[PDB]
RNA sequence: CCUCGCAAGAGGUGCACAAUCGACCGUGAGUAAGAGCAUAGCUGUUGGGAGUUCCUGCCGAA
């Protein structure tokens, strides 16, 4: 039911869809990897999936299986990357072994990314502590 | 009993479910399947070599 | 496609007892008729 | 009665419901009981073994539950049978009717699976026909059980190359078939001598045959036909085992 | 802790494209002995 | 006269001379939507944003390293 | 004519679109003439009754050929005894599915034909009559 | 669509429909294996009292 799914999303109301005035469309689902909306992006489109996102300073990984489609409560199994960027990305590596590459390329940017954010978040709000 | 199952009247006077123009939502799983790609010849390289 | 679904208490907690699926569920979804015959039924307010 | 409730616990939500199940049916299946019943019970439990993988949720877990339903094969084996008398015993009986009823509703459920969903049951049918095998290996393949199960189980419809069978399923199984038998028989130089003797000795040559027929008729798709002739009688192995 | 295992399509893809591209590489050198004898036929009509 | 012959090219058009496209932006949330893309996109903070927000959108751009088209807007004038 | 349906129908797209992959990827010519036939209009698609598939099966070596009929079968009670094959089509009426499946006959969908068939082996396509 | 053929072809079989050839019913609208009904959209004509035309593009007589 993936593409009827993603056909009825594509033609009719996708509400996280914002059109840019470019044309391009820009899924706001917090779990989107790529924020574009696309048949590989919609992670209401597809069953498999993945995301990089940060909870405190932690950036987890989200997985997404069409074995846990039914109790979308649990659908989302949380793994946290270790601190150390190698050791993060081989973890991604790792579980994201014979996995698209699509989704894995995109997880590994996006890490990449929040690393970089969460950084500089801590430049710009640099205090006396320590 | 209000719609009706396979073997079950609907209750709705002559009415039956719909039939599926297709029996498989997924047109991926169809497509990939294991014998077509025994009958598909070898595919291109999805983005054309420029010539001339 | 699911056999079956499990009824669930109102305190929350999952009850044993499971009901199949009926029929309905594994019915054709159309957006193009839905979207037809709701705006003819919506004219009608 | 109690085939309904194993079928309804394989097919529950939560998992330990699941499990649960599975550790039950080990019991149940080695009993009387269950030998005495018609070919319906035991496609109703495949029904429930399919959605028990269904339900399935990790690669590693799949691997496990596809070694449980090998296992559940291998379960079905008595050493004292091989040792009485060649003519088949009726536990052998029920072991057939077993693989009977699991490829009439792989057949049923084949074309259902998610293209996301299909990966976890190739495997399942991969361990399947090892578990299959191996039944025959303990058994030491005796003639009437190697007869009695080509024509009732692989003949039915694995190998029967009728229109109601998905080719998928012929294209997987001769794919699997091959490495299946070197995985029973377990440098290149000495390892090639044990697996030729012990190739000698299995009865391949009587299973390759069915496929041979199968290319051989033309009513049979030319998919499958072409596919099975290019796998099969062009590879090497056959030739090594004199086939 | 078990190894996972690799899919088996994946594994199907695998063969099916190694055949195909020895299919291909087959082909490419037949096609580049003709090359040469369609060049040596061309000169012959030239001249 | 306007006409199709003068359509500007596909891969520039569309585009502020700063190179990035403009997305329109109303809350954090929809700034996020532009976490990765600060190269092929720059955020602009709508018209009827208040002030309060403004320097919360402001912060979070700096913080995600996000070209903001219209800073300093409502908080200086011109 | 079309380059592609004109109907909105979902499914129809989507058989429209792993029939086009076919015909693409497949040298039989069958994929073509059945991706040709799913664009036609409801007036280019005469209904094929039960009774013109009885017809084609009596042809001599068509016994055992799968008919396919892109498009939508009928039943007609003029006839009482009616061959066994697995007919294939895109929709089926009741008296026609009831009709297939008394006699020891089944009905596919266009997909699991491709799935049967991906060149269109043993094929035997059908039209209706187009007299109005 | 099936076989043979590397291919051109050799055939075999034949949807719709046409071509002529005829039988029967009653010389055609013929039969000898029907498709229509309903809804909605666009839209041609007949009508009942009954100047220019937001921007761009497209097809195009004489
Ligand atoms: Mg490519
Ligand atoms: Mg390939
Ligand atoms: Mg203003
Ligand atoms: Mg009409
Ligand atoms: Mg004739
Ligand atoms: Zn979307």
């Amino acid at each position: 039911s993936d593409e009827i799914v993603w056909q009825v999303i594509n033609q009719s109301f996708c509400s996280h869809r914002i059109k840019a005035p470019n044309g391009q469309n820009f899924c706001r689902n917090e779990y989107n990897v790529t924020g574009l909306c696309t048949r590989q992006s919609c992670p209401l489109a597809n069953s498999k999936y993945a995301t990089v996102k940060c909870d405190n300073g932690k950036l987890y990984l989200y997985m997404k299986t069409p074995e846990r489609a039914h109790t979308p409560a649990k659908l989302w199994e949380r793994i946290k990357l270790s601190k150390n960027y190698t050791k993060a990305l081989q973890q991604i590596d790792e579980h994201l072994l014979h996995w698209s590459k699509f989704f894995r390329h995109k997880c590994k940017q996006r890490f990449t990314k929040l690393t970089q954010v969460m950084i500089t978040e801590r430049r710009l709000a640099l205090r006396e502590e320590e | 009993q209000v719609w009706g199952s396979e073997t079950v009247a609907s209750s709705k006077v002559g009415y039956t479910l719909p039939s599926h123009i297709i029996s498989t939502s997924d047109v991926t799983r169809i497509i990939n399947s294991s014998e077509i790609q025994s009958a598909i010849r070898p595919a291109g390289q999805a983005t054309q070599k420029r010539t001339h | 496609s699911r056999p079956q679904v499990t009824v669930h208490s109102l305190t929350g907690e999952a009850t044993a007892n499971a009901l199949p699926l009926p029929a309905v569920f594994s019915a054709p979804i159309r957006p193009d008729i839905v979207h037809t015959v709701f705006t003819s039924v919506n004219k009608n307010k | 009665m109690e085939t309904s409730n194993f079928v309804k616990q394989l097919s529950s939500n939560n998992r330990k419901t699941r499990v649960n199940a599975l550790e039950a049916l080990k019991k149940y299946l080695t009993a009387k009981q269950f030998k005495e019943n018609k070919q319906i019970e035991f496609n109703k439990l495949w029904k429930g073994l399919y959605y028990a993988m269904w339900f399935s949720d990790r690669p590693r877990p799949q691997q496990r539950l596809a070694n449980e339903l090998g296992e559940l094969h291998g379960l079905y084996f008595d050493p004292k049978d091989n040792s009485t008398a060649d003519e088949l015993t009726t536990n052998d009986k029920a072991f057939i009717k077993f693989s009977r009823g699991f490829w009439k509703v792989m057949c049923f459920e084949w074309f259902n699976i998610d293209r996301y969903r299909l990966d976890k049951y190739l495997l399942l049918i991969r361990r399947v026909l090892f578990s299959q095998l191996k039944y025959l290996q303990s058994r030491n393949w005796d003639k009437k059980l190697v007869d009695e199960y080509i024509k009732k189980v692989l003949r039915w419809l694995p190998l029967s190359g009728s229109p109601k069978v998905y080719t998928g399923i012929p294209i997987h199984i001769v794919d699997i078939l091959l490495d299946e038998w070197e995985r029973l028989l377990k440098n290149k130089e000495e390892e090639m001598r044990k697996i030729a003797e012990s190739a000698k000795k299995t009865p391949l040559a009587d299973v390759i045959a069915i496929f041979q027929d199968i290319v051989a008729d033309y009513n049979n798709s030319k998919v499958l036909r072409e596919k099975i002739k290019e796998d099969l009688f062009s590879d090497t192995r056959l030739v090594s085992w004199d086939i | 802790a078990e190894k996972i295992l690799t899919p088996e399509s994946q594994l199907k893809k695998s063969k099916a494209q190694q055949k195909t591209a020895e299919q291909v590489a087959a082909e490419r050198a037949a096609r580049k002995a003709a090359n040469k004898e369609k060049r040596a036929i061309i000169l012959e009509r030239n001249a | 006269q306007p006409k199709i012959g003068y359509g500007s090219n596909k891969k520039t058009k569309f585009l502020s001379p700063s190179g990035h496209k403009t997305f329109l932006v109303a809350n954090v949330k929809d700034l996020e939507t532009l976490t990765m893309h600060t190269k092929t996109y720059a955020a602009e903070i709508a018209h009827n944003i208040s002030a309060k927000n403004r320097v919360v959108i402001l912060a979070r751009a700096k913080a995600l390293g996000i070209k903001v088209t219209n800073p300093k807007g409502r908080l200086a004038l011109e | 004519h079309r380059t592609a349906p004109k109907s909105d129908n979902v499914y129809l797209k989507l058989l429209v679109k792993l029939y086009t992959f076919l015909a693409r990827r497949t040298d039989a010519p069958f994929n073509k003439v059945v991706l040709k036939a799913l664009f036609l209009s409801k007036i280019n698609r005469p209904p094929v009754s039960v009774s013109r598939i009885a017809r084609a099966l009596k042809q001599e070596g068509a016994a055992n050929k799968t008919v396919v009929v892109v498009g939508t079968v009928t039943d007609d009670a003029r006839i009482f005894e009616f061959p066994k094959t697995t007919v294939a089509a895109l929709r089926f009426t009741a008296g026609a599915r009831a009709k297939i499946v008394k006699a020891g006959g089944e009905c596919i969908t266009l997909d699991q034909l491709a799935v049967r068939a991906p060149k269109g082996q043993n094929t035997l396509i059908l039209r209706g009559p187009r007299n109005s």
